[PDB]
């Protein structure tokens, strides 16, 4: 309320001061960012100071702006900011406070987190070995790759020589074909052999993404078909959840639990009659998916469910670890705070790097994950500070050369005493004595074109850079005069003369022609064109006919 | 330039209590009761123009 | 491209794609090796067009014929390179983002559009707190925000049928999901039911907002950007500076940041990082975009590699360097120049000198045209080489281009519209612009190195305007008053004042001359001095006949000097004008009479002849100054000894304890200033009549020819003050605190000044400097603020057709008439016809332009008031009719149609404002008639007492002074019940007292004469035991509230008047019986037991600074209510008291019968100057003090407040002695009181308590009541200029001088189709101004439109 008393005093007295506002303010905030916000609000309020000094005379005397409908909202913002709570300001501090709710240690709890990660990858790996189109995709890639339409080392990123991989491709080919060539006597044994021959291989992450995306599309197909079934039965016929799932569960393959269900003498059966064909199509795509794969749609669901749960566990372990290591990222990113980039940009590059570190960690070499990910963080932030810091972007090797020059410049600037010359840098460095000129030309920033060149009334460097490409009005007038002159000159010829001498040039037309088209016009792609052109050139060379033209000669 | 405060707060924080504060920032005028109704000490300079 | 009104509105996304030329995707700009632009970054080729005109990027297609074809290799549309300046590309912001203007504008656009406070919006945006977006109907309000844990639970609460987001996605969902017609219906509902004036006030306000936002073409979700356009490439260049160093603008930096963060957010989304990562990234992108737009309102700017905050798109429009104020009004100008001005007296006043070289550089195109015309160069290049050789013939051709071609000559600050005058040229050797001399007073330009600039008018309309409107000899009347501004200034007037004076015995004494001609033939040959008193035969031509000139020879008795001055005076003037001393005031009213009699041509040629002869005889005087010229008084040493002994007296008396230190200081300073005035008078009387010379006899004394005295008498320079400082002592230096030092300077400048005295002088000298340094740097603030409010005002009707003006009379402030009537009804046009005091007549028709002939008649018949038509009551819609503005102008005829009077009005009020002290500045009981003349009483309520004398029983009886003419010669304001002597409308004798009263104490004198008793006077309760107890005066005086009991506060202190028995006679006319009641401090003296006489002091009741600076004028036009507001009546009726002393006692006034109940709360710390038993007229002084102009406007009416403002600001000027005609202040007032308020809308469609401006509502009810329907009551407002300019039909105008951001955003949400037809508007958008010559053009477009 007292800050409202500051408001009324600012209304009456006609100003305030840093001491006045700092007196009335609500205690216990004092971040000096909330303060700057509230001072900007009081400025936006009726008060227009904010002061330091009380006055003020004839120099801009008796100033005021009503600014109605801003006072009622500004004073409202004040009374609300004081009464409720103190709001955070900026976003670096947002990030700090929001991550400070992270329990900031995993002293060998990293082992459990990596345990969960391995759980996810291994459940999805069982999904991999069990997904038929996975092995068919591998076999298809093998054939495409062998012919030479693709590489073996591009598809799979090593097991736990591409000929070893290829004989293994044939081994798994025989495994998968023997799995498929028993259509129900030994199918479980077959899948067992297939899984235990495929569960020590590996692929590119993008090949695995393609596998998972064909899998996700399979799921999307099955989900659209279950829509076609249930949203067309239940939500189209008053066939409720219980009376639909009584026949939708367990077998979930045959058309009977829909068609014969139509005949069970029920209201939903008396409403499904026109949706009969639509759900028939639904179960037909479902059994065609069956045709596709070989496993029931319920096995489809169970497999993708296990995959999804492993994926969720792995993502959650990733999240938990990254929340932990955000502190590490902040600590390591503090060390580049004026490279030409923001603190938050550095720490976001670090976030990306830490994510890659998580994705490429293993305890099977006994690492300590903190110092492991420190490298990835520093490398990603270095790559970023190189790539997207300079205004005009210079490449990575060029930035390495530039920092080499700076290191050697410092070393020489206290070895030689005064400073080094390019001729001396081209022998401490071993560059060609000209690349150093180009490097130390290039590696400097640009000047800010709103730089204050305060040597005037009030100016800017931008207001002094003239325009170079504009054509002088003298030039434009001369051009128009020359057009008129040469037009009258060319009128001072014959029709055939003027036509050929316009065409072989670009005068009063589009771009200028060739002797081929000159001949396609005047019937003679031959010396008639040359005759006319050169003879008219001679004719216009006549002084007393081209004297004005040669007066158009800027010599 | 932070908030204002009662200026005696710094003096109390300097290991001063109220008695020695008052006897730092004031002279003294005594009052007595010598057999009758609140006698007074009176230096000639004290009561100028009142 | 004569398009239309400009239009503004929200930036719909698909619109932002239609503006596009391909998405910017990458942060690169250029290629670090080849400085072509990388594709595609902030720059590009395929997006924003080709680099080189008609040339591809890779270079496949390089001919004009191939324009249009996009190269198959790098898709660059081969076209001009200025197409690089108009293409806008867009960005595809992955997550949405909130436009900072429609977030932090102040009143949040989203806040009062969603019905939601701002802090929750910042929560949902910066991810502080979740928020529902159509949470269905289970538990949660739509706007109901949440927090983390609450959303976590609620997902377990209602995991289904639930919808909660946070981020820009949330605000966009809310705005989109909103449906505005629903909220209009809901708000009209709660306007129906909820009958709470505050409540349904804000309810109907928000419904006003939503209906506005619906009736635009907008949609509520367009405030949240999905697609963000990049400025083109060439408005934020990356210029190659010399050395490889590039000097880029800052928007490249900001867009690089935003494109980085957008790409990084997309990259995060592909990985699906944990939510802390994506949240911090979206916040970073939000801050990046918010720094792109405004770089402020966000709390802390993001400064570039400097420490200087980098400018942004809301900052290239704003400020005194944004495009509005810095490149749409102040733009450099080809065909200009400048130089040092100089003197050049050999010129007629219509031709400025000018150098050959500035001429041959300004008029190169003209030269080139002429040289290809006369065949001196067949081609233009040859002509250039010629005129760059400075050959022989280009000077001849330049003299043929500079024959009639007026150059505009400007000085550095151009305050008033004479600041920019044109001239012809006259080619000159040298490089100084030899300006004329007379015009320097107009420019305000001495020749101490001041630099005037010459422009050139290119076209042919501009040449006719630089000849027929801006030529030098068409602006000699100052725009702010009719007096000529060609006053001869310093060497010219000294020349005349030396020429036309008379020494007593010069050669050629008394000899008669045959005319002026042989007066010159005598002087030049030397037979007689230039001045020695002499009979001549002048022949003056008076022109009393209708346009005739009747010659009349005579023998005036003159000098030779006056006669030789007479050969230059033109015909119509009479010889008594040049027979006097011809000082500066007289030599200027010479020109004034010339212009008032003979028109303009002879006044121009006569001002030139005056300057010529003035310079000539001023040089012939040899008027030099030498050190024997400053004569000290020989009675100075005595005066200084005498005062320095009086200080000895006060020193001795201070050290005897008799006077305080303040008193001795004041007395010392008093005796020194007295010695100062005595010494100055002694020198001035040793100086003026000092010369004593002798005609053929003993001796005789005359005004002197001490060179410094002529220089101080003519008006050339200086005055008696500077002559004081040169000869007498120089006063008391005032130290800059304001306190005057007490150690005077007993020395002067002819003597020395020892060290102390000079040093003490330094204080005041440097204060003068430190103020005229702040004045020259803040000189045009007042004109700026006035032309902001009074600009779009143009005299756009021939005759408004009304009969309602303001009544003019000569101001008289209790003494000699300050401002007569011929200075106020000089130009304005009458409102209702004027009748000679018998009515006798119809003296002047109502539409007669009162030029000086009609003022002649009015002053021949002694007319006292002339109800003259006035600008503030013109009945024109968006304009001011031709007549009612009157006539005043640089010309002397009626104001033309269109001539932009708002600007010249603001400048008439603002250019003398340079001539006023910038610091504010404070100057600080019987009536005595001056002379013969009858007495005149207005509002006089007198009683014929049994004593005989006269007493006024009306609060407001003005005591005037009328003669037998009938004129009002004097007026005085009698206090209440002053003892009056003479008759009411009768005759008195000159210089005789006629009214006396009580100085500090208020009589309560009775009404009629009847017996007396008391009522409710109990001591201790209502009265106190007062008495002049040495005399027996039993005074049981009324007790106040703090001494009357709490039932005593319920008591009524009273004075009953009994008749002869015990009853109470009716008050005569009314039926309130005979008695007077009284307030606290109604000090009673007598008691019950006497019959009263009319004029009985039944009680005794006890109880101006004029700021004169410029800031008094600034606050007058700001109309700020003063500190002590003059409490003023509210309803014309009887007075009474109210609820007694609830802190502020409550008055109560009552009419005869009507709406009586008005009671007013007053701080009872202040006197109430009203009786307890009277009938206070509406608009009557209940209290004293300055009365607020708003109260004038609301109680009395328009003409009252306008006469108030004009007389107040006229006081502020004619205090300082500055003339400014009242048309200008009246027009600035007509711009002040423009808005209006409503009482009962009725048969119109405006909200009742809404504020709307007068012109709109007046045309509305004028056309409605023109129908059979009924009007709409409106209560006029009155805004200060700084707020009355704050409302503008256009937004292009209000985007200049108001703060740009609020203007743009308010117009933007409102979708305000701003027309043109202002002056800021068209000067911005660069078509014809609709003020001057452009007015006929705009009438042309008005005809085009609407047909
Ligand atoms: C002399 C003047 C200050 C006066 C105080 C300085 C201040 C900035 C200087 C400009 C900058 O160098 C940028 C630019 C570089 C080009 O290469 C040559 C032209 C420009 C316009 C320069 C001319 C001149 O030098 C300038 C105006
Ligand atoms: C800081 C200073 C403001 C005035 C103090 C401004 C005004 C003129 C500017 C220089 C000029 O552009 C010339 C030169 C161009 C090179 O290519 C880049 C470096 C140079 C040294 C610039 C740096 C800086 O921007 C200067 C010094
Ligand atoms: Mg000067
Ligand atoms: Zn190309
Ligand atoms: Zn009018």
């Amino acid at each position: 309320s007292q800050l409202k008393l500051l408001v009324t005093r600012g209304k009456e007295q006609g100003y305030l001061t840093y001491a006045e506002v700092n007196d009335h303010l609500p205690e216990d905030i004092v971040d000096s960012d909330q303060i700057e916000d509230i001072i900007q609000m009081i400025n936006d309020m009726g008060i227009q100071v904010m002061e330091e000094a009380p006055d003020a005379d004839d120099l801009m005397l008796a100033e005021n702006t009503a600014d109605e409908d801003a006072a009622e909202a500004a004073a409202q913002v004040l009374s609300s900011v004081e009464s409720e709570i103190g709001r955070t300001t900026d976003p670096v501090r947002m990030y700090m406070r929001e991550m400070g709710t992270v329990e900031l240690l995993t002293r060998e709890g990293e082992i459990d987190i990596a345990k969960r990660i391995e759980d996810g990858i291994n459940q999805v790996q069982c999904s991999v070995a069990e997904y038929p189109e996975a092995i068919t995709y591998l076999l298809e890639q093998y054939d495409r790759v062998e012919a030479e339409e693709a590489r073996l080392s591009d598809l799979i990123t090593g097991f736990v020589d591409p000929e070893l991989a290829r004989e293994k491709f044939a081994e798994l080919r025989a495994q998968y074909v023997v799995t498929r060539d028993t259509i129900h006597a030994t199918a479980q044994e077959e899948i067992l052999k297939l899984s235990e021959v495929f569960k020590q291989f590996r692929l590119v992450p993008k090949q695995f993404d393609y596998l998972v995306n064909s899998m996700r599309v399979m799921m999307d197909r099955v989900r659209t078909q279950e829509r076609l079934i249930m949203k067309l039965c239940v939500e189209q016929c008053k066939m409720p959840k219980k009376n639909f799932i009584t026949l939708f569960t367990g077998n979930e393959t045959s058309d009977t639990w829909f068609n014969a269900a139509i005949a069970m003498n029920k209201p939903w059966s008396e409403k499904l009659h026109d949706v009969s064909e639509e759900v028939h199509r639904a179960l037909q795509k479902l059994q065609q998916i069956e045709e596709e794969t070989g496993l029931t749609i319920e096995q489809v669901k169970d497999i993708n469910r296990r995959m999804s749960i492993g994926e969720a566990k792995a993502r959650r372990a990733k999240k938990e670890m990254v929340e932990a290591n955000l502190r590490l990222v902040i600590s390591i990113a503090k060390k580049y705070t004026n490279r030409g980039l923001q603190f938050l940009d550095l720490i976001q590059e670090g976030n990306i790097g830490l994510m890659k570190a998580v994705d490429k960690f293993e305890y099977r070499r006994g690492y300590k994950f903190s110092t492991y990910a420190t490298w990835w963080i520093r490398q990603a932030i270095t790559r970023s500070i190189a790539d997207q810091a300079r205004t005009i972007r210079i490449p990575v090797h060029m930035i390495e050369t530039i920092n080499k020059l700076n290191r050697i410049s410092r070393q020489m600037l206290q070895e030689m005493g005064r400073e080094p010359t390019p001729e001396e840098l081209a022998e401490r460095m071993l560059m060609p004595e000209d690349k150093i000129r180009k490097v130390l030309k290039i590696a400097k920033e640009p000047i800010s074109m709103e730089t204050p060149i305060g040597d005037d009334e009030d100016s800017h460097l931008g207001d002094f850079i003239e325009d170079t490409t504009l054509e002088l009005p003298l030039d434009s007038a001369t051009t128009e005069s020359l057009r008129a002159a040469t037009h009258d000159v060319l009128a001072g010829l014959t029709a055939r003369e003027a036509k050929v001498l316009r065409m072989r040039f670009g005068i009063d037309m589009n771009t200028d022609y060739t002797l081929e088209e000159v001949g396609k016009q005047f019937d003679v792609t031959r010396e008639r064109i040359r005759q006319i052109e050169a003879k008219a050139l001679r004719k216009l060379r006549h002084p007393s006919r081209s004297e004005v033209l040669r007066s158009f000669l800027d010599d | 330039r932070r908030r204002k405060l009662p200026a005696t707060i710094i003096l109390r924080a300097l290991n001063y209590t109220t008695e020695q504060i008052l006897d730092l920032f004031f002279e003294k005028v005594i009052f007595e009761i010598r057999d009758n109704k609140l006698q007074m000490e009176l230096v000639p300079e004290r009561l100028r123009g009142e | 491209e004569e398009f239309d009104a400009i239009k503004i509105a929200l930036a719909s996304p698909d619109m932002i794609r239609s503006w596009s030329f391909g998405e910017v995707k990458k942060p690169e700009t250029i290629n670090y090796r080849t400085f072509k632009p990388e594709r595609d970054g902030l720059f590009c080729a395929r997006i924003f067009g080709p680099v080189k005109d008609y040339e591809c990027l890779c270079g496949k297609y390089k001919r004009l014929k191939h324009r249009g074809v996009i190269c198959e290799k790098c898709g660059v549309e081969v076209t001009q390179t200025k197409v690089r300046r108009e293409r806008m590309g867009h960005i595809e912001l992955a997550s949405p983002t909130a436009h900072i203007w429609f977030l932090k504008s102040l009143p949040s656009r989203i806040g009062l559009l969603l019905d939601m406070p701002l802090r929750d919006i910042e929560r949902v945006l910066y991810f502080e707190s979740y928020v529902v977006i159509e949470g269905g109907m289970t538990n949660l309000e739509r706007q109901q925000i949440l927090t983390e844990e609450q959303y976590l639970d609620a997902l377990e609460e209602f995991g289904d049928e639930f919808d909660a987001k946070m981020g820009a996605e949330a605000i966009q969902a809310l705005l989109k999901s909103m449906d505005l017609e629903q909220e209009c219906e809901q708000l009209r509902e709660e306007l129906n039911e909820t009958n709470s004036e505050t409540k349904r006030k804000k309810l109907t306000k928000r419904i006003k907002l939503l209906e506005a936002f619906v009736q635009s073409g907008n949609k509520p979700e367009w405030m949240i950007l999905t697609v963000l356009p990049v400025l083109p490439p060439d408005l934020r260049p990356l210029v190659p500076l010399d050395g490889g160093r590039f000097a880029t603008s800052d928007l490249n930096d900001l867009y690089r940041r935003v494109i980085n963060r957008n790409n990084r957010l997309k990259r995060l989304l592909d990985l699906a990082a944990p939510d802390i990562i994506v949240r911090n990234e979206k916040r970073m992108l939000q801050e990046a975009v918010d720094a792109l737009l405004d770089n402020g309102r966000r709390g802390r700017a993001i400064t570039g590699s400097n420490k200087r905050p980098l400018k942004s798109l809301a900052d290239m429009i704003k400020g005194k360097q944004g495009r509005f104020r810095q490149n749409l009004l102040g733009k450099r100008v080809d065909y200009s120049g400048r130089s040092v001005i100089t003197v050049g007296p050999y010129l007629r006043l219509h031709q400025c000198g000018l150098p050959k070289k500035m001429a041959l550089e300004l008029f190169k195109p003209f030269i080139y045209g002429k040289l290809e015309l006369r065949g001196l160069a067949t081609t233009i290049k040859a002509a250039k080489k010629m005129v760059e050789r400075e050959e022989a013939v280009v000077w001849d051709i330049l003299d043929e281009v500079i024959r009639e071609h007026p150059v505009l000559l400007n000085r550095a600050p151009t305050l008033h519209r004479l600041g920019i005058q044109a001239f012809e040229p006259v080619l000159i050797e040298g490089k100084a612009i030899q300006l004329h001399p007379l015009v320097c007073a107009a420019y305000n330009a001495d020749f101490d190195g001041d630099q005037m600039a010459v422009h050139v008018p290119l076209t042919l309309e501009a040449q006719l305007e630089a000849r027929a409107l801006m030529m030098s000899t068409n602006n000699i009347l100052s725009p702010a008053n009719g007096e000529p501004i060609i006053v001869p200034s310093q060497d010219v007037v000294l020349g005349l004042y030396y020429m036309t004076r008379d020494c007593v015995n010069a050669k050629g004494e008394g000899m008669v001359l045959t005319g002026p001609k042989e007066a010159e033939r005598l002087y030049r040959s030397g037979l007689a001095s230039l001045h020695a008193r002499v009979k001549v035969r002048i022949t003056e031509y008076e022109k009393d006949a209708n346009g005739e000139l009747v010659a009349k020879t005579s023998l005036k008795d003159t000098t030779v000097g006056r006669a030789i001055l007479w050969m230059i005076v033109p015909k119509g003037l009479p010889y008594s004008i040049v027979n006097q001393a011809l000082g500066k005031k007289a030599i200027s009213k010479m020109l004034n009479t010339c212009y008032r009699i003979l028109g303009l041509k002879p006044t121009v040629i006569f001002a030139d002849q005056i300057m010529y002869t003035g310079f000539a005889y001023a040089a012939r005087s040899g008027a030099s100054v030498g050190i024997d010229d400053m004569v000290i008084p020989e009675k100075k040493h005595e005066i200084i000894s005498e005062a320095e002994a009086e200080v000895a007296e006060i020193q001795e008396q201070f050290q005897s304890g008799l006077v305080t230190a303040g008193e001795r200081y004041n007395k010392v300073i008093d005796i020194w200033a007295a010695a100062n005035d005595r010494v100055s008078k002694a020198m001035m009387d040793n100086l003026q009549t000092e010369t004593v010379i002798n005609r053929d006899g003993q001796e005789e004394k005359q005004v002197s020819f001490n060179s410094i005295y002529m220089m101080a008498d003519s008006g050339a320079r200086g005055s008696a003050a500077q002559i004081r400082q040169l000869a007498g002592m120089r006063g008391l230096m005032a130290k800059p605190d304001g306190s005057i030092i007490e150690t005077p300077i007993t020395a002067n400048f002819r003597e020395g000044l020892n060290v102390l005295q000079y040093f003490i002088s330094t204080h005041g000298a440097r204060k003068g400097l430190a103020d005229t340094a702040l004045k020259t740097a803040n000189s045009g603030y007042l004109t700026r603020r006035l032309v902001d409010v009074a600009q779009d005002l143009v005299v756009t009707e021939d005759d408004c057709g009304t009969h309602e003006g303001i009544m003019m009379t000569p101001v008289i402030e209790g003494g000699d008439v300050k401002e007569p009537l011929r200075d106020r009804v000089l130009g304005r046009v009458t409102a209702e016809d004027v009748l000679k005091p018998g009515t006798a007549d119809i003296l002047v028709p109502r539409n007669t332009l009162l030029h000086e002939q009609w003022c002649d008649l009015l002053e021949e018949n002694s007319v006292d008031a002339v109800k003259v038509r006035s600008v503030v009551s013109c009945d024109t819609d968006f304009g001011v009719c031709a007549h009612c503005y009157g006539r005043d102008l640089a010309r002397g005829h009626i104001i033309n149609k269109g001539e932009a009077i708002g600007v010249i009005a603001a400048q008439s009020i603002g250019e003398p404002g340079t001539q006023l002290t910038m610091r504010t500045f404070h100057i600080g009981s019987s009536i005595q008639v001056k002379n013969k003349g009858s007495i005149k009483l207005s509002n006089v309520k007198s009683v014929v007492n049994s004593s005989g004398k006269l007493v006024i029983t009306s609060r407001n009886t003005e005591l005037k002074l009328i003669d037998e003419f009938g004129r009002t010669k004097e007026s005085y304001k009698v206090p209440y019940g002053a003892v009056l002597a003479k008759g009411d409308g009768e005759q008195v004798a000159g210089g005789e007292t006629v009214a006396n009263w009580d100085p500090h104490t208020m009589p309560v004198i009775t009404e009629v004469s009847g017996f007396v008793r008391f009522t409710d006077m109990i001591d201790g309760q209502t009265i106190t035991r007062q008495t002049d107890e040495l005399t027996g005066l039993s005074s049981l005086v009324v007790l106040d509230s703090a001494e009357r009991t709490a039932g005593g506060k319920d008591l009524r202190p009273a004075l009953k008047i009994v008749d002869a028995q015990g009853n109470d006679v009716l008050i005569p006319g009314t039926d309130m019986p005979a008695q007077y009641f009284l307030p606290g401090k109604a000090i009673v003296q007598l008691e019950d037991g006497v019959q009263i006489s009319s004029g009985d002091t039944l009680a005794r009741i006890p109880q101006k600074d004029i700021t004169g600076g410029l800031p008094r004028v600034a606050d007058l036009f700001e109309a700020r209510r003063p500190k002590e507001p003059a409490i003023l009546a509210e309803i014309s009726g009887i007075v009474s008291f109210g609820k007694e002393t609830k802190g502020k006692r409550r008055l109560v006034i009552t009419p005869v019968d009507g709406s009586d109940p008005y009671e007013e709360m007053i701080p009872k710390w202040r006197q109430l100057n009203v009786f307890e038993g009277e009938r206070v007229e509406r608009g009557d002084v209940i209290s004293d003090g300055p009365e607020a102009p708003h109260d004038i406007l609301r109680l009395r009416g328009v003409h009252a407040v306008t006469r108030y403002i004009v007389n107040e600001v006229q006081d502020v000027y004619r205090l300082q002695g500055v003339k400014i005609n009242d048309k200008h202040i009246e027009v600035i007032v007509r711009q002040m009181l423009r808005k209006a308020t409503i009482v009962n809308a009725g048969s119109s469609d405006f909200l009742e308590g809404e504020q709307v401006e007068y012109s709109r509502v007046k045309i509305a009810n004028r056309e409605l009541e023109a129908n059979g329907k009924v009007g709409a009551t409106y209560s006029r407002d009155l805004l200060g200029i700084t707020k009355a300019s704050l409302a503008t039909e256009s937004f292009i105008s209000a985007a200049s001088f108001q703060e740009t951001t609020r203007v743009l955003t308010e117009a933007a949400v409102a979708g305000k189709r701003d027309e043109l037809r202002g002056l800021k508007e068209n000067v911005i958008v660069g078509r014809l101004i609709p003020a001057g010559t452009g007015y006929a053009y705009h009438q042309d477009r008005m005809r085009r439109r609407a047909a």
